[PDB]
């Protein structure tokens, strides 16, 4: 079984010459962490010279990092690695990215650096060659994984989950996919409830995703769905809830950047007839709510994908009714985007204004009358002006996006329903990430709010697999992370944020910033004031907050409406019963007229998605951006690193494992008594005096809680200096007896010198010597 | 505390340092750590300078009673052993092999702890007949037990 | 011993000018002023009551001979200054030596020092040791 297919899916060199100690990663400022071969040592300083650079530089030991060995290099699974540090796992994918794998394992987790080109690799050839296979033998692919959660969802027979990450425009939209692509594969008997699945997606990807400055396909709703089955087979159904869409993009596009993909291949001319049903001139350029950035996307095509949108839309079973009545919806934006003003009345070409009515079957004059400045109910009246009027007209356009959006995808749920015996699921998730930007409000806080409830599931499941080895190596232990639910609480919990943007909301803008200093600031490690850590280009906040991410400036700025949509009452009202149905159900009364803030749903749609994932047996994917450039085959170190930094790689709270053999070489220092015997140490431990409930003695490795092992290097430090300092007074004493007997010498011959002579100094001042002296002729 | 024969084994040494001072019947302080050597021992300045000890030359002198309280003091101070003496040259020890480039020596003590002047190290090694291969490494292990073994042996 | 008492012999011819053999008071002061300055007459008295006995070349040989006594020998000197010219240069630093006999040591005194060197031999710089003791107490030089 090799090598028919296996072109970018799966030897070379055993050997030129690796050596041990001699060789080793040091930190590069271009590569990240360059090759080098070392040369000599000096304290801190260490002399190395680089590999096939071939030129020399200074290095502290600390940043020296170890390297692993060539029959271990382009691994399929890092788990089996001596090296899992930093400089090690940066290689190994490049490796492997530069030859043409995108997919790698480390642990239970997923690796696929995204390759900007189409690939092979999917095939039905090759998923035949995958499903049933057991991980270790076929080469890494999402397959594989995909595989194995069926494997495992049957057997057994609990629902799976499976989590696909990464940053944006990292692959998490585009694996997804490939995912639900693969699972089909696997039902058929003996345009198929299967395709019209897979149909779902540029229904949803048209109205829901949009181009990006990153990413020309950026998602900007939270994507879950859900795919049951039978008892036995292919699935039974599935269906999808999504989470909090960018409504702010309908009106405004970021500089080079565009609104979502449906309006501009609207404009398209794919099918002309239907130019007339949207009273829509198809050029892109001059219509307003979708134009403030690139109209053009290079290498996406606006008909044949409009057309593949109305092609799909059909066989979705949406009648040619239902077909037309969202084009309708949509288009009717491209023109309120246009109605203007001149005062408190002037609506200049009351031409296109006139257009709405047809569109939404409400007369444009009813409508321009009563909400121009017309009224709301207690009914009265109040003058609307010339601005909040142009700042209510898109309080219409988005707060009717989001109520179509909604509807599209509650529709679809609606197709996808076959009511047939549903056992278990897996559920597919491919939802937001963090994100710090130099200006972070609230919509930019739930996307990390939903995120640290990811946090918890995320470790909830490494505590698990932490035991793992509590199990591997015989020991028994008996918060390490014990704030994250302290944020988690912060702002979720009743007398936090939440609680309270939903409580406390006479409101304005401090009535409500008040509240929260006063209570948990002022006093909390987490929920503190601000200050610069000089964001670039960056700008305006109000609060700064903690999150398993690193923290991130807040504002507070008009959110009591932020959460909140004016879809001013009689607008609405006029809307509310009006002829055409989606309009007039995307509007309807209540159960009775005579409810939502943002949260209220998203906390309750979120509490839901977690307590699902909980009854799911995850599998964790990892998607990897290479590079800025959207250019296949490029390495951006600087940025794969930091993507590391928070996911699989160190930067929580659990205990520090060491093996013996390292244990030595290391803290053997303090304490100083022993003769190999791998129990080197035990002696350390206790000839140290340590409380050990704070220490865990496994096998082949010892683990301590946090700080511990900390102190050993404070306590390795201070220690050593003593050590060295006493052997440096030790040789200053062999000094000043080296020489004792030379200077008791001397001290005696000077006796003898400042004696005679203070003699010989008598002798000449003796009357007699004189007269001797004045005589010897 | 120390015997009277003992008492003595300081009344010989510092006979012979008021002398290099001036037969007064005082000493410097900045001397006494130095007397302390003189007596089998090795204690740090740092400590000497505890048991009032003294920086710079000439700055305050001492007679026999209060140089007294200094030796039992600057007694009770921690010494070092052979193992101490390794488990810590190790730590510049990367082939393991027990080596230690004199270069590196050098700066070791002259640059940690409580540095050396160039000079005690250029003698300390001329005494121990220190000396380096054609790799110019030294084989630390032995120079610990040479100055820890004293002067003349 | 020889010529050092056949020496201070034939200076007893000196001294003594009656030539009676003894050497009295009116008996010194006369040589005295006759080679330069003579003392005090309480000086002679004073240089008599130490010939506890009168006058003799013998009890004159005595008292001189009474000095150069508790005083070592030439070569324990001029090996006494070697301690301290380790490499053998057979002189020394003159602010070396100086610096000795003043701060360190049976402290000598400036008045000392410099009735001390008012004739020592220091070349540029070196104190010649050697000589300051073949002279300190009499060179052997004809
Ligand atoms: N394996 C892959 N092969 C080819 N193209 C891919 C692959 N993965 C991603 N891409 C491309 O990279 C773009 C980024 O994918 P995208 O789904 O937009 O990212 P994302 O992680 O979901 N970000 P966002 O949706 O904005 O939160 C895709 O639209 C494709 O252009
Ligand atoms: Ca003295
Ligand atoms: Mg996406
Ligand atoms: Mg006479």
């Amino acid at each position: 079984f090799s090598d028919p297919d296996f072109q970018y899916l799966a030897m070379k060199e055993q050997t030129a010459a690796f050596d041990g100690k001699k060789n080793c990663w040091v930190p590069d400022e271009k590569e990240g962490f360059a090759s080098a071969e070392i040369q000599s040592s000096k304290g801190d300083e260490i002399t190395v010279k680089i590999v096939a650079d071939s030129s020399t530089r200074t290095v502290k030991k600390d940043d020296i990092q170890s390297m692993n060995p060539p029959k271990f290099e382009k691994l399929e699974d890092m788990a089996n690695m001596t090296y899992l540090n930093e400089a090690s796992v940066l290689y190994n994918l490049r490796s492997r990215y530069t030859s043409g794998l995108i997919y790698t394992y480390s642990g239970l987790f997923c690796i696929a650096v995204n390759p900007y080109r189409r690939l092979p690799i999917y095939t039905d050839s090759v998923i035949a060659k995958y499903r049933g296979k057991r991980k270790t033998e076929i080469p890494p692919h999402l397959f594989s994984v995909a595989d194995n959660a069926y494997q495992n969802m049957v057997t057994d027979r609990e629902n799976q989950s499976c989590l696909i990450t990464g940053e944006s425009g990292a692959g998490k939209t585009e694996n997804t996919k490939k995912v639900i692509m693969y699972l089909a594969k696997v039902a058929c008997a003996v345009g198929s409830l299967e395709d019209q699945i897979i149909q779902a997606n540029p229904v949803l990807e048209a109205y829901g995703n949009a181009k990006t400055t990153r990413n020309n396909n950026s998602s900007r709703f939270g994507k879950f769905i859900r795919i049951h089955f039978g008892p036995t087979g292919k699935i039974a159904g599935a269906d999808i809830e999504t989470y909090l869409l960018e409504k702010s993009r309908v009106t405004y596009q970021q500089s080079a950047e565009r609104n979502y993909h449906i309006f501009y291949q609207i404009c398209s001319n794919a099918i002309p007839e239907l130019n007339d049903v949207m009273l829509v001139t198809p050029d892109s350029g001059l219509y307003s709510f979708i134009n403030q950035g690139c109209l053009t996307v290079d290498n996406i095509d606006d008909v044949e994908e409009f057309k593949l949108c109305d092609e799909a839309f059909d066989i979705l079973g949406f009648t040619k009714e239902e077909k037309q009545s969202m084009f309708k919806c949509t288009a009717s934006i491209l023109h309120m985007g246009e109605m203007k003003f001149k005062e408190q009345a002037e609506s200049d070409g009351t031409a296109e204004a006139e257009k709405v009515a047809f569109l939404c079957g409400i007369n444009a004059g009813d409508l321009l009358k009563a909400l121009l400045k017309p009224k709301v109910k207690v009914m009265v009246t109040k003058g609307q002006n010339m601005n909040q009027v142009v700042n209510s007209v898109g309080a219409l356009a988005k707060s009717l996006y989001d109520r179509m959006f909604n509807w599209l995808v509650r529709r679809v749920n609606k197709t996808l329903d076959t009511k047939a015996k549903r056992n278990y699921y897996i559920g597919v998730l491919d939802i937001a990430g963090f994100e710090i930007f130099d200006f972070n409000s609230f919509e930019q806080l739930c996307i990390n709010y939903t995120n640290e409830r990811l946090q918890q599931f995320f470790n909830h499941h490494m505590f698990i697999l932490e035991q793992e080895e509590y199990k591997k190596e015989g020991i028994a232990w008996e918060d390490f992370g014990m704030d994250l639910q302290m944020c988690i609480d912060l702002i979720e919990k009743p007398m936090g944020i939440l609680s309270i943007l939903e409580e406390e909301c006479k409101a304005d803008d401090k009535s409500f910033q008040d509240k929260l200093y006063q209570n948990h600031m002022g006093k909390n490690r987490m929920f503190t004031k601000p200050g610069k850590p000089t964001r670039p280009n960056q700008g305006p906040a109000h609060f700064e907050l903690h999150h398993y991410a690193g923290n991130v400036p807040y504002s507070i700025t008009g959110w009591l409406e932020k959460n909140k949509d004016p879809i001013n009452e009689n607008v609405v009202a006029l809307l509310g019963a009006s002829k055409e149905p989606l309009v007039a159900e995307l509007f309807k009364a209540p159960e009775e007229p005579a409810f939502q803030t943002i949260s209220a749903v998203h906390r309750e749609s979120l509490n839901k998605l977690m307590k699902n994932l909980y009854s799911t047996h995850p599998h964790f994917v990892r998607c990897i951006i290479p590079n800025e450039l959207k250019q296949p085959g490029l390495v951006d170190a600087e940025l794969v690193l930091h993507q590391l930094q928070c996911n699989g790689v160190l930067e929580k709270g659990f205990p520090s494992r060491l093996i013996y053999s390292e244990f030595k070489q290391r803290y053997s220092i303090l304490a100083p008594n022993a003769i190999d015997g791998k129990t080197v140490s035990e002696k350390i431990l206790a000839g140290l005096q340590m409380d050990p409930a704070e220490y865990r003695l496994g096998t082949t490795k010892v683990f301590f809680k946090a700080g511990v092992l900390g102190n050993l290097e404070e306590m390795r430090d201070e220690r050593l200096s003593k050590i060295i300092s006493m052997f440096q007074a030790h040789i200053r004493g062999y000094l000043i007896r080296k020489a004792y007997k030379k200077l008791q010498d001397q001290r005696i011959g000077l006796s003898v010198i400042q004696r005679n002579i203070r003699k010989w100094l008598v002798l000449r001042n003796w009357q007699w010597w004189k007269l001797y002296s004045k005589v010897k002729p | 505390k120390l015997s009277q024969d003992e008492i003595d084994d300081l009344k010989d040494v510092f006979e012979l340092f008021d002398f290099w001072d001036g037969r007064d019947g005082a000493v410097d302080a900045f001397k006494l750590g130095d007397v302390c050597r003189c007596l089998g021992i090795n204690p740090r300045n740092e400590d000497v300078f505890a048991v009032g000890g003294t920086h710079k030359m000439g700055e305050k002198s001492l007679p026999f009673e209060e140089f007294l309280p200094a030796y039992e003091g600057l007694m009770d101070c921690e010494q070092g052993t052979f193992a101490d003496y390794m488990e810590a040259f190790k730590t510049f020890d990367r082939e393991g092999q027990g080596f230690i480039s004199g270069a590196e020596l050098r700066h070791v003590l002259t640059a940690l702890g409580e540095r050396l002047s160039d000079e005690d190290v250029d003698e300390i090694i001329k005494l121990t007949d220190l000396q380096e291969d054609l790799e110019g490494n030294v084989k630390y292990e032995d120079f610990v037990k040479k100055v820890m073994a004293g002067p003349y042996p | 011993p020889q010529k050092q008492i056949q020496e201070m012999k034939e200076a007893f011819s000196m001294i003594d000018v009656d030539r009676d053999g003894f050497v009295s008071k009116e008996d010194i002061k006369a040589i005295s002023e006759q080679l330069g300055r003579a003392p005090d007459d309480k000086e002679l008295t004073a240089m008599l009551k130490e010939a506890p006995g009168p006058l003799n070349f013998t009890m004159f040989l005595s008292i001189f001979s009474d000095k150069l006594s508790g005083t070592d020998s030439e070569e324990t000197i001029r090996n006494a200054f070697a301690m301290f010219d380790e490499q053998e240069t057979k002189k020394l630093n003159i602010e070396y030596i100086k610096d000795l006999l003043e701060n360190m040591g049976d402290n000598f005194n400036k008045d000392e020092m410099r009735m001390t060197f008012k004739e020592a031999p220091v070349e540029g710089g070196k104190f010649d040791y050697v000589k300051f003791t073949a002279m300190i107490k009499g060179s052997g030089e004809e």
